[PDB]
């Protein structure tokens, strides 16, 4: 009749309108044919170079001072509730301007127009100030990292490739953010904080080679030394 | 509204789009309490 | 597509089988083709409708705005005349003052909007395609495809993420647990789509958690 029904097995069961259906699934490989991926549309989340840049970032940034991380967080989030606060202000200009579109100049509409759209500048101003008196208040505390997450990240997509030669070579990355917690909680170094960072660097090193040398074959070592120093310094060896 | 008669070709296909469209429906020419219509008669709502 | 055109025409034609001959070399089913031709028209459809009304509402605005003005560059001087031959200009510089920024800022979207409604088609093609292919290649096809399908049409500008979705919104996501990545973004965009069913490829739980954390309004 009206309605429409649809098979599940055995039952026949009445397909509701308000039917919508997704699902998650933890391991990239298991399992599609090639029947049943051209009607499901496939979506990757995946670790990618410039978001765990960032995210190690973070890190270091969270474990030098806690100050500048509430800091950079109490900062972001009130730009941002100040930023759907400024929407939402002119978001009345509208109806400011044509909520009747009759007798404007003479109902208190427009009067109460001119406390909003004071309102509108008065956090317009403070939000330049604010965005700049975060800015380099930001850069300077927050760039005192960079040159550390930057080879972390080049070590995690270094050790990530050391599979595709022998099987049972898979590492994770919740093991790895356990390491990357290990470099800060056992270090204890009271230098430069420019001193600091080829320091941790250093033994972090040691730490990542020796984590994995605890799984490797004997006779895998050599290969995985060679590729590890073809991984960070690839200057040293020049071209062709 | 539909309205049928009782010795007709189409009585039970149009009694079933009775029930389910919800129509209020008119028969004609009963000749007494027909079999099938007891259980719609009483309540017999079995929920799905 | 010239089926689906009543229920420059042959550049459009000739553009979509190019891409599809192009984007046979990772799987090209034509259900994909059909699901691509359907965003398509959903996308354009939502589109116009939208920017209709805002141009719409700026009409009107540009109308009461004048026709205000119009009124009260007469009224004190009536006033005055009939003082002459025998209260508002206090309100109308309070509401001037206010006016002053808000008419320059509402001034230009009517030409803005203007000229974006005529580049809508190619828009829609690129916000079709992304979704209904790549959604599944890793980060460097991403980008070497859009930037040849960017190329092809010929506006190196007029990014997408952009166009798709503003600011607000991902603040919002933001403001939940979804990760703030490029391809995080890019692919809680895709779920956009309705015409089919999403699958997530998920090694860690957090674009789950946020999913089903900003899905909680419905049942």
């Amino acid at each position: 009749g009206p309605r429409y029904v649809v098979q599940i097995g055995d039952k026949i069961i009445d397909y509701n309108e308000e039917f919508r259906l997704f699902l998650s699934t933890r391991n990239p490989n298991p399992f599609i044919p090639p029947d049943a991926a051209s009607i499901v549309t496939e979506v990757n989340f995946t670790t990618t170079r410039s978001g765990l840049r960032g995210q190690l970032l973070a890190l270091t940034i969270q474990h030098e001072k806690p100050d500048l991380e509430e800091q950079k967080t109490k900062l972001l989030q009130q730009e941002e509730d100040k930023k759907i606060q400024l929407a939402k202000l002119e978001e009345s200009l509208l109806e400011t301007l044509a909520t009747s579109q009759g007798n404007i100049l003479e109902n208190k509409d427009l009067i109460e127009s001119l406390n909003q759209t004071k309102a509108s500048s008065a956090l317009i101003q403070e939000s330049l100030k604010e965005s700049y008196k975060l800015q380099i208040s930001l850069d300077q505390e927050r760039d005192a990292y960079l040159p550390l997450a930057e080879s972390a990240s080049k070590m995690y997509f270094i050790i990530s490739d050391l599979s595709k030669i022998n099987n049972m070579y898979r590492f994770s990355l919740a093991a790895f953010l356990r390491l990357f917690q290990r470099a800060l909680q056992n270090k204890q170094d009271s230098e430069n904080t420019e001193q600091r960072i080829q320091s941790l660097i250093s033994s972090l090193q040691h730490m990542v080679y020796e984590y994995i040398c605890r799984c490797l074959f004997k006779a895998d070592q050599l290969m995985f030394a060679l590729h590890f120093v073809r991984g960070m310094h690839p200057e040293l060896f020049q071209e062709n | 509204l539909e309205v049928i008669n009782q010795q007709d070709s189409n009585f039970i296909t149009a009694l079933e789009l009775a029930v389910r469209f919800g129509k209020t429906l008119i028969i004609q020419e009963m000749d007494g309490v027909e079999p099938v219509l007891y259980p719609l008669l009483r309540r017999d709502l079995v929920a799905q | 597509p010239e089926m689906l055109f009543s229920e420059v025409d042959p550049d459009f034609l000739k553009s979509f089988l190019l891409i599809h001959e192009s984007c046979k070399a990772y799987g090209a089913t034509p259900s994909q083709y059909m699901t691509f031709l359907h965003v398509y028209s959903a996308i354009s459809s939502s589109k116009k409708k939208e920017l209709l009304k805002r141009q719409s509402h700026l009409q009107a605005g540009v109308s009461k705005l004048n026709e205000a003005k119009a009124l009260v560059d007469e009224l004190n001087r009536k006033a005055g005349e009939q003082s002459v031959l025998l209260e508002t200009i206090k309100a109308a510089e309070v509401l001037i003052n206010q006016l002053d920024r808000e008419h320059k800022r509402w001034n230009a979207q009517v030409v803005e909007i203007t000229e974006e409604l005529a580049t809508l088609p190619k828009r829609a093609q690129l916000a079709a395609a992304f979704i209904t292919y790549l959604s599944a290649a890793p980060e460097s096809l991403r980008k070497t495809c859009l930037e040849e399908w960017t190329k092809s049409a010929g506006l190196e500008k007029f990014d997408l993420r952009r166009f798709l979705c503003t600011e607000s919104e991902q603040l919002i996501w933001k403001s939940e647990g979804l990760p703030s990545d490029d391809l995080s973004i890019e692919n809680a965009l895709v779920i956009l789509q309705s015409r089919v069913c999403p699958f997530l490829i998920d090694p860690s739980s957090q674009a789950t958690e946020w999913l089903k954390t900003h899905l909680k309004d419905s049942r």
